[PDB]
């Protein structure tokens, strides 16, 4: 019944100033950016004598990207209008199972067949299922920034599947 | 409010004041990759590829190529950007009595901070990643050679340092913007109602 | 090479090119401490002292005082200094074929790098630590109040960051000097004999 | 029989360049700076939950300082001449026990009683027992730098003994 995302502040409920922030499996921190990178480190710890650190570093980035995609779609006005418009399926409160499942991409209702389907992030945000470019533009600058970096590194054609494997491994406790 | 909004002149001052560090990083990258990296395509096998990548790394050092200057440059930018935007925001809060006008300046200052920093991060991150030039990869290239090659070249380590800067930009943007991009829980509950979304 | 040896002018150029961040830092500290910290001496109990230290921290931020700027400055210095000294050393190694002359230039370059960086680190370190001002501690100050106050003011965290810079300076100086300050195992065993030191 | 300092490179026995160093309880690293800060973090780990992180941070610094003092006195020509002249007592290879004991200071034979005594770092290096400044000058620039920072922070009058307490307790298993 414990959900670490229940202690992540996705929205604008807390008054956050420099002064308040200077005083400060659950990640510490008073702001979303601190909390989510902190949680990413709990899910993908930095192991000392780890073999290929690139795949785990990039899986850790992917975790942060997926959580920011959730926040941008589900916790902004234009994101929620986009979710309604595109018939995207996301929960009211994210879970580790759901965030792990974003490794496959975006769940939505296919408009032609009216059946649920999964579209890969690579196609859906800036990819061949986003020639319009509108999907990528609903994300925040930081999310697009990280997603750009990811496609030049962990998401390169040779490594992407290995990164996704390392990423999905961390969510074995949940499937 | 003439001079507020972290406008282009203020952003150009910060870029100019740190312009020396970069030089023409693109020219230097292009010249270096042309001169030293083409042989990667003719690697005889996996071991030989990695060996050529280590030699490419040693040649980067001999040519005074280090990603440390690029990380410092980004740190320099965030600090100067945040400093200017924080001055503008607090000055606007002490002087602007129209509360709607104030909110518009706060949104513009913080938006321009955010896009300024994210665009420079993307530019530097693309530059660094390109030191593993895809046009010179060998035909048997696979994921484990790529990963190890990213590590050997220092690109993996730079990617880890980027986590710190991106997290720092994120916190500073949350402060400057007062998080106004994102809904309160009640605003969100109401929009879910009006939108007639049924969640979970 | 008449321009070798990381001379005063080369060090001064690096100081000049980076002093924008460290404008009048000592005067900023002295005025801030004068205007905001004197009430620490009238603290009424340990818990009141720490609350006043927290308020001092808040006022630091309101006055745009950030140790992040000082840490960035030191990183800027290390990288510019190391770059120039590496340029001089590699030039001397390719042009000075008399080994004695070359070793003297290598020692001067690396010594000057080491003392330049260490002197600047100590200046910054003293400045940061002085934001817990001795002249204003209450008469009942003990070690635990002091430790917590160093933590609240960001001075402890800065001390941790200094570990990274000092280590980096250390490695760079070992590379630049070729470790020639320190004895080989054989030279050391010889000198111990010659000195008739009986160790252990 | 294990001693982590047996794997710390105190002297000038291997060629160390950029080329070699970029390819690169025992600390990792090819150079003394990397190795000794790495060993210090093994001896004084970072524990997220803090009951006084300042004291622990400053004790880790004092560990690095003591190891650098050993290196400067025992692995340089002018250091070893200084050790002979002042009759300082240090081992040929440092141990965890010996480094632990440096919390109390420098062991030397007193000039007048010809008996062994211990002089605190504060007095011996730049202090009451060093008024010509001769002792501090034998140390390298990095060692003097860290010692200066330490006297200003963990070595402050109010905090020093608590730092030495945290320092000493990590050496109890020896």
């Amino acid at each position: 019944r414990f959900n670490p995302f229940a202690y992540v502040d996705f929205g604008n409920d807390v008054v956050l100033t420099e002064d308040i922030l200077s005083q400060i499996m659950v990640a510490s921190g008073g702001d979303f950016s601190t909390q989510i990178f902190g949680l990413a480190k709990l899910v993908f710890p930095e192991r000392p004598n780890e073999k290929d650190p690139f795949f785990s570093n990039q899986a850790r980035n992917l975790f942060v990207i997926n959580c920011n995609i959730y926040r941008d779609l589900m916790w902004t006005k234009k994101g929620l209008e986009f979710v309604k418009r595109k018939k995207i399926i996301m929960p009211e409160t994210p879970t580790m199972f759901f965030i792990g499942s974003m490794a496959s991409g975006i769940n939505l209702i296919d408009e032609d067949t009216n059946m649920e389907k999964v579209v890969s992030l690579m196609e859906f945000f800036g990819g061949e299922e986003d020639k319009s470019g509108d999907n990528l533009r609903v994300l925040s600058p930081a999310t697009r920034n990280m997603w750009n970096s990811f496609k030049t590194m962990g998401g390169a054609r040779e490594t992407y599947s290995s990164v996704q494997g390392v990423y999905t491994s961390a969510f074995a406790p949940y499937n | 409010g003439s001079e507020l909004g972290f406008n282009e002149a203020e952003r150009q001052k910060i870029l100019d004041s740190n312009s020396s560090l970069m030089g023409n990083a693109n020219e230097v990258r292009d010249k270096f990759i042309q001169n030293y990296a083409s042989s990667l395509k003719d690697s005889n096998d996996p071991q030989d590829f990695l060996r050529r990548v280590q030699e490419l790394r040693i040649n980067m050092q001999k040519n005074f190529i280090s990603f440390d200057v690029y990380y410092n440059y980004l740190n320099n930018l965030v600090l100067a950007s945040y400093n200017r935007c924080k001055q503008e925001k607090t000055f606007a809060e002490s002087t602007i009595k129209n509360e709607l006008t104030l909110g518009e300046f706060v949104a513009e200052i913080s938006d321009n901070f955010n896009n300024f920093m994210c665009d420079e991060v993307a530019r530097i991150s693309d530059l660094v990643a390109s030191y593993l030039p895809r046009e010179y990869l060998p035909p048997f290239i696979d994921g484990n050679m790529m990963g190890v090659a990213f590590q050997i070249l220092g690109i993996d380590d730079f990617g880890r340092k980027l986590n710190e800067i991106v997290q720092d930009i994120g916190t500073k943007y949350i402060i400057l913007s007062k998080n106004k991009t994102y809904l309160t829980s009640l605003e969100r509950a109401k929009l879910i109602t009006q939108l007639k979304l049924n969640l979970e």
